[PDB]
RNA sequence: AAAUUGAAGAGUUUGAUCAUGGCUCAGAUUGAACGCUGGCGGCAGGCCUAACACAUGCAAGUCGAACGGUAACAGGAAGAAGCUUGCUUCUUUGCUGACGAGUGGCGGACGGGUGAGUAAUGUCUGGGAAACUGCCUGAUGGAGGGGGAUAACUACUGGAAACGGUAGCUAAUACCGCAUAACGUCGCAAGACCAAAGAGGGGGACCUUCGGGCCUCUUGCCAUCGGAUGUGCCCAGAUGGGAUUAGCUAGUAGGUGGGGUAACGGCUCACCUAGGCGACGAUCCCUAGCUGGUCUGAGAGGAUGACCAGCCACACUGGAACUGAGACACGGUCCAGACUCCUACGGGAGGCAGCAGUGGGGAAUAUUGCACAAUGGGCGCAAGCCUGAUGCAGCCAUGCCGCGUGUAUGAAGAAGGCCUUCGGGUUGUAAAGUACUUUCAGCGGGGAGGAAGGGAGUAAAGUUAAUACCUUUGCUCAUUGACGUUACCCGCAGAAGAAGCACCGGCUAACUCCGUGCCAGCAGCCGCGGUAAUACGGAGGGUGCAAGCGUUAAUCGGAAUUACUGGGC
């Protein structure tokens, strides 16, 4: 029933900076296990991962693509283990979908380009890495790149991610003279032929060209391996070599409770290497099993409410970790079966929503690719077609399973746009289609602001925000203009008081009914209310019948509520009745909003009182190396600062600015930093700001 | 073709979509069709509590 | 093959069937020859359950009619020999 | 196609040309009788006659005419053939 | 599908008593009955004929405590069945479960009457019906259940159901609890004051 | 016995009246949608528009009791793994159960879908003659004998796949001639001529080359005549609108002969005749599946053809034929056209108007579900397999029906609201309070019916020669339900978990106050609002219906307002 034992699964993602060699990597994988019989380029569009449109056209990945390999070795060494891969995007502009893989794969290969080498997204996936507790391996692919240098990339692996990582597969040769790599512990020297595209190779004697480096780096990975055990280590003091097999065993304890980090190299672009890294992810990354049970909750927790082994004798357990769009059904969950087992058709419970969901189809994916599969076993990543409400970091399981696991964070997208359809005959439609890429996407979300009519996008960045608009114009078509999201301004009076009267000639002899109010109105201060509105009730002249004299407050409530100036509200305002004059037989509160209305425009007419821009806190985070240059940024822009802080990893700065203003400031933070800072938002109290726009808004209607 | 708004405040703008029923004004000779009220983003008449259904008017707590 | 078998007219959960000679090619509910007698698989109570137009149902197997599975069982259980 | 009527392609392909064989046999003897009778060699008619006979009933027990083709045929044919004189 | 409210807001818009309360006091005791339930019910608007009509038909409905539907459908019975259409569609509604209960006792209301029957309390000719628009046949025994009788409201309706005119197609046992219907009641057995021809010719309007 | 017992009017032209004449309303119905609201159950209904385009998974297979046979499993036998001469299983043998692929038989033309086309190439009614019909069934016969293949398979080999190429063979219930065939075809007669297939179970004799022959039984095979079923064909009538469409037709109308059909026939051809259709509406244009029926009506009628059943037509568009009893074939072939997809670039594959489902269109119509347990269908001797037919489940108050959301008592006629003549009236026995019940929903426990059959054993006779094999009928034995935590019944609890929608000027049932003041607005018709609005909006109160209500759309009625019943100038 089950093709391949729980053993030989071994559960990977390949992530790193951007055109690291992930696809490349992959595509040399498939070929050299059989399932691709071209090897394809990504910048010419024939990369099997890049499937999407997008990504043919412009050789990028911009989705997590699942795939499955089967592996035995170069020499054919083991029975075929099932190597289950995801090619992640690179782009800090989509990190939630390395993050959504990251947390259900049992190990990494992190690619670095051997002349660039420790790059900010590298930096950004190892932290995310780090924070799942997986173990990596490393690959330093683009070793056929002139500047190209192994052993300094491994320097900045340990200096800068705070790696202790340990040399596995020394290079012989130079740059464009890569002929291939020295094995640590085997004493060989694999070199692959060029005349057929890297499928063959040949085990050489390490020529005395480099003899010493590859002795002294092989004899560090000893004792390495030996610093595992004391079983280990009494031995290698007693002075007898380490047997391959135990050295082999050692390390991968050391990979397992992430000791260490084992680095290989190699050249995926010219076919080398590649089945060196799958061997090396063969012989020192985990399986499902070789791991302690995951854990989660169960009715408010439990001394140890779920500890599910990598087995089928147990209750189906699973987890739902990416929701992708499909035009024909309109869903596809790719989910890892953590413990258990599942058949199509069968039921099962959400535990989060606590709801009853039937598997319609199960199927194995290949890029774009779907095999339909009767069942999925333990440790083992699919798709299901058929779940309708189900989210990122579901958990999928038989009754009485744990309940909530690790997966409920996600990242804050950093870009807005407003979004709107070139043919308003469209609003519902691309509606109806944001909404649905908001719900595969966590990270990117889609509201329609209501002091507007317009629709805000925001998510994690400019290429996230385009991309999502011409895959919304290619899937499922409706055009789209991006543009400026609105501002919602705020007034406050400027230290006026005075006793402002109201008005109106409602008796004409006949009508029956008037009145007559006078007011006052009063900043408070710049903040000191969460109730914008105040009043202080002080009608003694004429004091009105008693039904409703505390009830002359709740009415002016909406004068303050919207467009006293260019129909935005106010803060700090208090009012207070102090005269006024009526009849003491019918009051008509109707009769009387007339008055005040009229009351609150003179008073406003009088006060003069100017608009509060909406000014945010903004922090950010940066390397203490381009301090000057975001703050200058900051200061071109009419902004101020708060706080100095300086971080034992960088410098956090506070900053005050505009709303109208700072649209894409994530873009220009990354380009004045490398792509290497953040900041958040939080919305603070509102400052004056001198905008020639406030009257334009207002006076594009005449008076 | 040609139809009232019935009720008190509404918020059509030139391009909003709505949907029309049939019916008439009587009084404004050409207008032969009625806009629904609260469907199609066209929404329910405000502060409205009688003959609440028409006029795509929820029923408020009280 | 005129068969004769069971239509399955009647309710929901309620099932009661008309026995009619019907050429085997038409459906179950659809075009048949003629109807001889009916049968109620629930009627559990003094009222009748089945009957049978015996001597229609033997022209029509002189013709050369096929009888179905539950067509002969019950026409077993209406003659008194079962 | 998705089912196996391809089998009932394949056998309707072989019959076809079987078919179409014994028919062209058939119709190249009826042909020799016709001509014969646009000779008029009585004689020659006749023997046609008497050597297609067997071919169009063999043919039409074996199903690829049918007998009322095959009377057909020999009732023209004999009509012919008797006002030959 | 029951009209769950006040009740001699009903009886006073109809103007007679239509028998919604016990015999505990008198209906004038506890409303003033001379006048309708409304702030302007001492006016007394001229009525018309679709006024009477929608009244009298109004006043049977409140009587056995039937709603429109289910009281057209009684009408087009009565009108299928031969006879006259008034008469037939009374002793429809006198056939009601609920409606023979409570003329047999068990119970001071046919709003009680038919909790009584709802409940599965009450069985029909050896079976247990809980429907209260079950129409009862003539030679059937109405019968209550066990672990039912003895009970307060069950003892106290039986008590009060004395005091009142005994309906001459019953033949109740009172001190067993179940009772008989012989045969359908006749218009001589009813109260005689409801136009039941009003009420045809508003359905045949 | 009974099959019906059936016909209502009102508002509005006027200063007022009567006629006439429109408009509107009161009723019933929905495949409805929208607004507000929404407890449950039963039974039905559920893309009316784009016959618009379709991803994905299923919708048609079965037979080893026709055959060669052995890809997977199992059983035996023959052994130098395991081995304590085996319990711990290495290999071989189709040998037996079974069985992938293959030849072959039947099915696939049924079942399911849609109404695009079709206005008479159709459908309905009633007849007729020139027909064929697999399977089913009755009667009578035959079922010597022989041949050459070829698939699979073997060898080589092309191709990414789809799928093939070159040789070698090996089977048949595949194909072919001969033998024989007549109440059969041809012919007036003489006479001439046409078919086949064999397989399975058991078996005391007797003969064997342990293949069996041979005797039986049950199937199948072939010929003819029938029956039944089904299909084909012909005729009369009926079956939409338009004359702001009066001429149409040249294989056109008929005859002779040849051919063709299963069958008659201009069905087709070669000639001869110059006809035939049309004011009883041809032709042309638009529309349209038709019917039993459905809604309405007292009828006559009008409108309609959703569900269900019958017939027809279609299957991406056009054409054509092949096979077969039956097709010009949804899930077959070929070609031509557009579209879609795979391709290793050389090629290849497909047609949801089958069940679901997606996009689009639209005011609007559902699940990418569970079983073949019922009944049918296909195959098979059966077992059994398949069956998106069918039985069920889900979603939708879409409709019809039923029930519930408490019952009795309760006058401080409480408070609060509203009105007021300021006395009071009303919300209102309503609430609160007291007692009582627990349907339904929620939990826990029992529990039918839809289940007939099938399998194994045995008894009886039947059969035979053989108390064997095989039918037919008793007798038992363990058994078969998706629905299903079924219907249904019993227990726990506490009035708890369950009321809204429209209207209140007249038509039309239900009236006062306040705020606005020809403004805001209402309106089905008449009409209301410009300072005391029962006609707008809010409140209180009432009226109608009620898990519905109201709004809009559509048919009929009212409308005797297309008047045949039944009108006028
Ligand atoms: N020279 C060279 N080019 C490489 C190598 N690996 C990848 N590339 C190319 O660099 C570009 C980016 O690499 P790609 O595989 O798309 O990586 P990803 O974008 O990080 O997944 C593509 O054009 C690759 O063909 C390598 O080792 N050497
Ligand atoms: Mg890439
Ligand atoms: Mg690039
Ligand atoms: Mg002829
Ligand atoms: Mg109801
Ligand atoms: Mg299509
Ligand atoms: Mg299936
Ligand atoms: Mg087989
Ligand atoms: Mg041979
Ligand atoms: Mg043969
Ligand atoms: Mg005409
Ligand atoms: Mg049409
Ligand atoms: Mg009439
Ligand atoms: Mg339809
Ligand atoms: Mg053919
Ligand atoms: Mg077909
Ligand atoms: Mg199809
Ligand atoms: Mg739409
Ligand atoms: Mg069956
Ligand atoms: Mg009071
Ligand atoms: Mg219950
Ligand atoms: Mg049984
Ligand atoms: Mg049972
Ligand atoms: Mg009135
Ligand atoms: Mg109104
Ligand atoms: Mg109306
Ligand atoms: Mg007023
Ligand atoms: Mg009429
Ligand atoms: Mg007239």
């Amino acid at each position: 029933a089950r093709t391949t034992p729980i053993a030989r699964y071994r559960n990977i993602g390949i992530s790193a900076h951007i055109d690291a060699g992930k696809t490349t990597t992959t595509e040399r994988i498939l070929f050299y296990t059989g399932v691709n019989h071209k090897i394809g380029e990504v910048h010419d569009g024939a990369a099997t991962m890049d499937w999407m449109e997008q990504e043919q056209e412009r050789g990028i990945t911009i989705t997590s693509a699942a795939t499955t390999a089967f592996w035995s070795g170069m020499a054919k060494q083991y029975e075929p283990h099932r190597i289950n891969i995801i090619d992640t995007p690179g782009h800090v502009d989509f990190t939630i979908e390395v993050e959504r893989s990251m947390r259900v794969l049992d190990g990494a290969v992190m690619v670095y380009c051997a002349v660039g080498g420790v790059q900010p997204q590298s930096e950004t996936v190892w932290r995310q890495a780090n924070k799942y507790k997986v173990p990596r391996i490393a690959f330093v692919n683009k070793m056929d790149r002139m500047g190209a240098n192994f052993l300094k990339v491994v320097n900045q692996i340990k200096t800068r991610l705070g790696a202790n990582p340990v040399p596995l597969q020394l290079a012989i040769g130079a740059e464009e003279h890569f002929t291939g790599v020295v094995d640590l512990v085997k004493m060989k020297a694999i070199n692959w032929n060029d005349a057929d595209q890297g499928v063959t190779f040949e085990y050489e004697d390490i020529p005395a060209d480099m003899v010493e480096l590859a002795n002294e780096w092989h004899q560090n990975l000893i004792e390495s391996a030996a610093e595992a055990s004391e079983e280990l280590m009494e031995k290698y003091l007693g002075g007898e070599e380490l047997t391959e097999a135990e050295i082999k065993g050692a390390l991968r304890q050391r990979v397992l409770n992430n000791e260490i980090i084992l680095v290989t190299c190699g050249s995926a672009f010219k076919n080398k290497g590649v089945q060196a890294m799958l061997d090396a992810v063969i012989d020192y990354l985990p399986s499902p099993v070789d791991v302690p049970a995951i854990n989660g909750i169960l009715d408010d927790g439990k001394d140890t409410p779920a500890e599910r082994h990598a087995s089928d004798d147990e209750p189906f357990s699973a987890l739902a970790f990416k929701i992708a769009t499909d035009p024909f059904v309109g869903n596809l969950t790719f989910f890892r079966v953590y413990s258990g087992v599942v058949n199509s058709g069968d039921t099962v419970l959400n535990s989060v929503k606590a709801a009853r969901e039937r598997f319609g189809r199960i199927v194995q994916m290949h890029a774009n690719k779907r095999e339909e599969i009767k069942e999925v076993r333990a440790g083992d990543i699919a798709a299901a077609i058929g779940l309708k409400d189900v989210t990122t970091g579901d958990t999928l399981c038989d009754p009485d399973a744990p309940i909530i696991l690790e997966r409920m964070e996600f990242p804050e997208p950093v870009i807005s746009i407003a979004v709107e359809p070139k043919t308003k005959a469209d609003q519902e439609k691309m509606g109806l289609a944001l909404g649905r890429l908001a719900k595969e996407d966590p990270s990117f979300r889609v509201w329609t602001d209501e002091e507007s009519n317009q629709t805000i996008i925001a998510g994690m960045g400019e290429l996230h925000l385009d991309i999502i608009v011409d895959r919304m114009k290619r899937e499922f078509n409706v055009e789209a203009n991006v543009g400026k999201p609105q501002v919602a301004y705020r007034e406050t009076i400027r230290q006026k008081v005075t006793d402002v009267e109201g008005k109106h000639a409602k008796q004409s002899g006949g009508r029956g009914q008037y009145g007559h109010v006078v007011i006052d109105m009063y900043p408070l201060e710049p903040g000191s209310n969460p109730k914008g509105y105040e009043f202080i009730n002080d009608i003694k002249g004429g004091v009105i019948p008693g039904e409703y004299i505390p009830a002359v407050d709740k009415g002016i409530q909406e004068q303050l509520k919207a467009g006293p100036l260019a129909g935005y509200p106010v803060v700090d305002m208090g009012i207070r009745l102090h005269f006024g004059s009526y009849h003491d037989v019918d009051s008509s509160e109707l009769a009387f909003k007339l008055a005040a209305s009229i009351a609150f425009k003179e008073g406003f007419k009088k006060a003069k009182l100017v608009l509060l821009e909406p000014i945010m806190k903004v922090e950010v985070e940066t390397p203490e190396e381009n301090t000057g240059d975001v703050i200058g940024d900051l200061s071109r822009r009419r902004g101020m600062l708060k706080g100095q802080e300086s971080e034992v990893t960088g410098v956090k700065i506070h900053a005050e600015v505009p709303l109208s203003e700072m649209f894409g400031y994530a873009t220009q933070l990354r380009s004045l930093t490398k792509g290497r800072a953040s900041y958040t938002m939080e919305f603070l109290k509102y400052d004056e700001a001198p905008s020639n726009v406030a009257q334009a808004v207002i006076e594009a209607r005449g008076k | 073709v040609t139809s009232y708004i019935g009720g008190e405040g509404h918020n059509l703008q030139e391009h909003s979509v709505i949907l029309i029923r049939g019916g008439r004004v009587k009084d404004l000779p050409g207008v032969r069709y009625h806009t629904v009220r609260g469907a199609l983003d066209c929404s329910g008449v405000k502060d409205r509590k009688q003959a609440r259904s028409k006029y795509g008017v929820k029923r408020p707590k009280a | 093959m005129v068969t004769i078998r069971l239509a399955r007219h009647g309710a929901k959960k309620r099932p009661f069937y008309q026995v009619v000679v019907a050429d085997s090619r038409n459906a179950r509910n659809g075009r048949f020859i003629e109807r001889v007698g009916f049968f109620n698989p629930i009627a559990s109570e003094k009222e009748e359950g089945t009957r049978l137009d015996l001597d229609r149902i033997a022209h029509w197997v002189g013709q050369g009619a096929t009888i179905s599975d539950r067509v002969a069982a019950l026409i077993k259980e209406v003659n008194k020999a079962a | 196609n998705i089912k196996s009527a391809k089998k009932r392609a394949i056998q309707s392909e072989k019959a076809r040309k079987h078919n179409a064989s014994r028919r062209s046999m058939m119709r190249t003897f009826i042909k020799k009788v016709y001509a014969a009778i646009e000779a008029g060699d009585k004689a020659a008619a006749q023997k046609a006659f008497n050597e297609m006979q067997p071919i169009v009933d063999r043919q039409a027990a074996k199903g690829l005419i049918h007998k009322n083709k095959a009377a057909r045929h020999k009732a023209n044919l004999t009509a012919q053939i008797n006002k030959l004189a | 599908a029951r009209y769950l409210g006040p009740k001699l807001k009903l009886s006073r818009r109809e103007g007679t008593d239509l028998f919604l309360k016990s015999g505990v006091r008198a209906i004038d005791t506890k409303c003033k009955i001379e006048q309708a339930p409304g702030q302007h019910g001492a006016r007394k608007p001229r009525l018309s004929d679709y006024g009477v009509q929608l009244r009298e038909k109004q006043k049977v409905r409140r009587i056995y405590g039937v709603l429109e539907r289910q009281f057209r459908n009684y009408y087009k019975e009565a009108a299928r069945l031969k006879g006259n259409t008034g008469e037939n569609l009374l002793a429809l509604l006198e056939g009601r479960l609920d409606n023979v209960v409570y003329r047999m006792g068990f119970g001071a209301t046919r709003a009680e009457a038919r909790q009584l029957v709802s409940h599965k309390a009450i069985m029909v000719n050896g079976r247990v019906v809980n429907i209260a628009s079950y129409q009862v046949s003539p030679n059937d025994v109405v019968s209550i259940r066990e672990k039912a009788k003895k009970q307060s409201r069950v003892k106290a309706a039986l008590e009060l159901a004395e005091q009142r005119e005994k309906p001459t197609w019953l033949e109740v046992d009172a001190g067993k609890m179940e009772g008989t219907f012989k045969r359908k009641p006749e218009r001589s057995d009813l109260s005689a004051d409801i136009n039941e021809h009003l009420i045809v010719e508003l359905y045949s309007k």
